[PDB]
RNA sequence: CUAGUCGAUAGAAUAAUGUAGGUAAGGGAAGUCGGCAAAUUAGAUCCGUAACUUCGGGAUAAGGAUUGGCUCUGAAGAUUG
RNA sequence: GUAACAGGCAAGGUGUUGUAAGUGGUUGAGCAGCUGCCAUACUGCGAUCCACUGAAGCUUAUCCUUUGCUUGAUGAUUCGA
């Protein structure tokens, strides 16, 4: 987080910074679409879900 | 502020019994509403606030100091703890609270509203205040709280003219500024290389920190500041109708007579248009537009002869801020310029159809 | 839909003024882009979906109203003299005509 | 001295070393200020005379007499303008000065226009040759 | 007191002005700065059409 | 109702000020869209191509003082989208702007 | 104008210090190692021009005046006589 | 606050530049077509000037003022002794 800008809608978290990571966003939508979607698969009911472990690592640097 | 041409009153200074040419200030000051009382003790610590008694009414002008979204919410403030005027009390709730401050307390101050949307902003929300009461044998202090409570009061008994004030407010804020500006620091020479107004040394190589006594970039604007010994010229009473409409000796004075106000021609700019009382210091007290500027009574002793003397004023400039004031009153450019072609020549339509009004009706 | 990159490249070489001045019907694109050779972009163009756009008008009506007013000399004071009088009009060629003429 | 009530503060507009007209009817023609006669001073501030501050002077182009001598002189127009008490800003056309002894005395017989009434006030000598004060 | 515009022909309530004074003797009122640098360019105040001379040209 | 086309007029010079020149007016073009989005409520503002033709005939630098517009709240009629409205500001060519009070009656 | 491009990562906002460009009362080099940097002058027609000189120059020395717009007048030629 | 309000418009006010386009002009150096037989003439000439004209522009974007037109709540996230 340095230096990263400081906002307001980073109250809410309780830490003064934060950003709006906009492809990093869609790429996490577009990965909950397809877990929501196997969801659907195996008979889960989609709105009973929780988000129960998520985690991001590394790959091979281009 | 506004221009005043007065004629002094000293021993042999060099302006005895002529004109001078002096800057005033316009404090727009609508009555107070004195809401509550609190008192304090001493501790070896310092003072301590121990009791603290409120009106019942307050206004919703000025409960909303208690909240930060007054829209939103449910206006619940001072509903509850305003009750207690309404049940026993006399044995329980706040004759008890009123004891307290004839025995144990030694500081009395009073809580004060001030009417704010008289001022005519977009603000709406009040300003309260703990005014200190200073009269004799504090027996008294809480009898004249335990008058004046939700009840106003007003600029003319708190000041008069020819006392010397001090102005107590927060400065104007310029931003982060730098040195040649924080601090007026000297510029470095044409060819500096890596930036020109700045401080070149910041210490030496020991101590080997850098101090608090350098000049860095440290802020420029909106600094408390307290000002001393201003001296008030006028207190303005200026509203409406103690017959007919009123406004003269706002502006006006024995040697003017055209009774106007004290808003120039066109407001005075992106200040106000003043309509309530004001009071009218020397030159400068601090801050912007629509500050709160309080104004305290003096600590100190006024024997400087500049300090004591009481001068009325010749003239007050009416005259525009907006460019370059020509005339004084709206009517004084009917003394030079007559017709413009403007309801100086609308009337002449409006003469007529309203002679088509008369002759709607035959 | 598709890009005309191609069918502009033809138009402009056809009509014989390039392609800043080629105008391709934009709302028959699609049936603009369906053709490819030369011989069916005439077809186009002997109909009416890509014109050539005609040229600006660069005006020579104040060039003409200024210098009927030179012949009566109203712009030329010591103010709009620019070059020295040898350059306007040189001697060596008003001696050359001067000479010529007796 | 001899500084009458309180003289206040008016705008400098002569520096060292600026050019005023001498107008003296003496002979000399500039006076150049060397330094001005009151200046305690702080860092690389420059001395500067206001109107009917006394001066140090040299005549540059004038008689040959007057030149290449340092001698006092005082300040009676200026062209930088200045707050009176009354709240009026007068300025005027040029700058000018007149020579004086160390008493306050003028050296000639004749002022050619205009004393400031700053200068008056403080020098009664120059006051008394004085075509129109302010 | 109120005193006159020379350049045009206004009235100056005190405050309000820069004067000058020209090495004849003689002071100078002006109104504004913008009639005092209009007169060093020497418009003249006849044929510039909103003062008063120009409206005493009626 | 939610179709109604209101005729208004929009001092631009109040808006463009404090913006460099030459930085208007493609900012004028911004500015419009913040000032349908606060009068007609919508989001999808579309322009009206003649009013950027009226925008940009004198420059990039120079900009009217003032515009008279008329915006038209439309329901937005296919490509279903989350804004089911949308305001298309067409540019009124006027005469003088004084005493044009804005009005919402527009039939047409 | 003809042809040719708007490709230089885009949006918001305009703090400090900057790189680049302007203006600034009064004074005018006091600044500085030093007028560095900046400022002034500049095209054209007419006047006019100093020391010194290798007689060629110096010299655009210096120092001045003029200039827009509009409506006119005069002078300069060609083929036919 | 279904409007104590408010935002956008508009009207005032104050400013600032300095007399808008437009017709009309006995304002205009002068020159022409006809200038006429008389009446003695139009202008397509033509910088300017004048009237309508202190007009016209701009005027809060960090100016002032509202019985003028217009518009409006209709979300989201967290939190107890």
């Amino acid at each position: 987080n340095g230096g990263v800008g400081r906002c307001a809608q980073a109250k809410q978290w309780k830490t003064t910074q934060g950003r709006w990571p906009k492809k990093s966003a869609e790429f996490l939508l577009q990965l909950l679409r397809n877990a929501e979607a196997n969801a659907d698969c195996k008979g889960l009911d989609a709105d009973r879900l929780v988000v129960h472990h998520i985690q991001v690592n590394r790959a091979q640097c281009l | 502020m506004t221009h005043i041409v007065r004629e002094a009153d000293r021993p042999g200074s060099k302006i005895n019994k002529k004109e001078v040419v002096e800057a005033v200030t316009v404090l727009e000051t609508p009555p107070m509403i004195v809401v509550g009382a609190v008192g304090y003790i001493e501790t070896p610590f310092g003072l301590r606030a121990l009791v603290n008694v409120w009106a019942q009414h307050l206004s919703e002008e000025c409960r909303r100091r208690f909240y930060k979204n007054w829209y939103k919410s449910k206006k619940k403030a001072f509903t509850k703890a305003s009750k207690k005027w309404t049940d026993d009390l006399g044995k329980k709730s706040i004759e008890n609270d009123f004891r307290k401050m004839l025995r144990y307390c030694k500081v009395i101050r009073v809580i004060a509203h001030s009417q704010i949307r008289l001022i005519k902003q977009r603000q709406k929300k009040a300003h309260v205040m703990e005014i200190q009461l200073n009269g004799g044998s504090i027996e008294d202090k809480v009898k004249w709280a335990r008058e004046h409570l939700e009840k106003p009061i007003q600029v003319s008994n708190v000041f008069g003219q020819d006392e010397m004030i001090d102005c107590v407010g927060v400065t104007k804020g310029k931003g982060f500024k730098g040195v040649t500006s924080r601090w007026h620091t000297k510029k470095l020479p044409r060819k500096t290389h890596k930036g020109l107004r700045k401080v070149a040394c910041i210490g030496a190589w020991h101590p080997s920190r850098v101090s608090t006594t350098v000049a860095r970039a440290g802020q420029k604007g909106y600094h408390h500041r307290t000002e001393i010994n201003k001296k008030i010229y006028r207190i303005g009473a200026g509203i409406h109708t103690k017959d007919g409409k009123v406004i003269k000796n706002n502006a006006s004075t024995e040697y003017d007579l055209t009774d106007k106000s004290i808003t120039p021609m066109g407001g005075f700019p992106h200040y106000g248009e003043v309509n309530n009382d004001f009071v009218m210091i020397k030159g400068c007290c601090i801050g912007s537009k629509k500050r709160i500027i309080t104004l305290r009574k003096s600590l100190l002793k006024h024997t400087k002869r500049s300090a004591l003397e009481q001068i009325k004023l010749k003239f007050i400039d009416t005259s525009s801020k907006m460019g370059h004031g020509r005339f004084q009153t709206p009517a004084d450019k009917l003394a030079f310029m007559g017709p413009l072609k403007k309801d100086r020549l609308k009337e002449e339509a409006a003469a007529t159809t309203a002679a088509a009004a008369a002759a709607t009706t035959t | 839909m598709s890009s005309l990159k191609l069918q502009k490249r033809l138009a402009a070489s056809v009509l014989r003024c390039g392609k800043k001045k080629v105008w391709l019907d934009p709302n028959e694109i699609n049936e603009i882009a369906n053709t490819n050779s030369r011989q069916n972009i005439r077809k186009l163009i002997k109909d009416g979906l890509i014109i050539k756009k005609p040229v600006v008008v660069h005006s020579r009506y104040r060039v003409r109203k200024n210098t009927e007013a030179r012949r009566k000399g109203r712009h030329c004071g010591f103010g709009k003299r620019k070059g020295t009088a040898n350059a306007r009009m040189p001697t060596k060629l008003l001696w050359m005509q001067r000479q010529r003429v007796l | 001295g001899g500084t009458a009530g309180g003289k206040f503060r008016i705008s400098l507009g002569l520096p060292v070393g600026a050019v005023m007209n001498c107008a003296d009817n003496t002979g000399a023609k500039n006076l150049y200020v060397i330094a001005v006669h009151g200046i305690r001073g702080r860092l690389n501030r420059l001395p500067a005379a206001g109107v009917g501050d006394m001066f140090v002077a040299t005549v540059k182009k004038g008689k040959p007499e007057l030149r290449k001598k340092v001698m006092p002189a005082v300040v009676i127009r200026q062209r930088k303008p200045f707050r009176r008490r009354d709240g009026v800003f007068i300025y005027f056309e040029d700058n000018a000065g007149v020579i004086v002894n160390n008493k306050g005395e003028m050296k000639g017989s004749a002022i050619t226009g205009p004393v400031a009434k700053e200068c008056a006030d403080l020098w009664p000598r120059i006051a008394s040759n004085a075509s129109s004060i302010a | 007191k109120i005193g006159l515009c020379a350049f045009s022909g206004y009235k100056i309530y005190p405050g309000h002005g820069k004067t000058m004074v020209k090495i004849d003797g003689k002071s100078f009122t002006f109104l504004d700065k913008k009639c005092e640098r209009s007169y060093l360019m020497k418009r003249n105040p006849r044929k510039v059409t909103w003062t008063v001379l120009y409206r005493r040209k009626h | 109702n939610e179709v109604v086309t209101r005729e208004c007029t929009i001092h631009l010079a109040k808006r463009v000020h404090n913006i460099g020149f030459k930085k208007r007016a493609p900012r004028a073009i911004k500015e419009i869209r913040k000032f349908a989005e606060r009068e007609m409520g919508t989001t999808d503002v579309r322009i009206d191509t003649r009013l950027n033709k009226h925008i940009w005939s004198k420059g990039i630098r120079s900009t009217p003082f003032r515009i008279r517009v008329r915006l038209a709240r439309r329901r937005n009629d296919d490509e279903d989208s989350p804004n089911k409205l949308y305001t298309y500001v067409t540019y009124v060519p006027v005469s003088t702007f004084k005493n044009l009070q804005t009005e919402n009656v527009e039939s047409s």
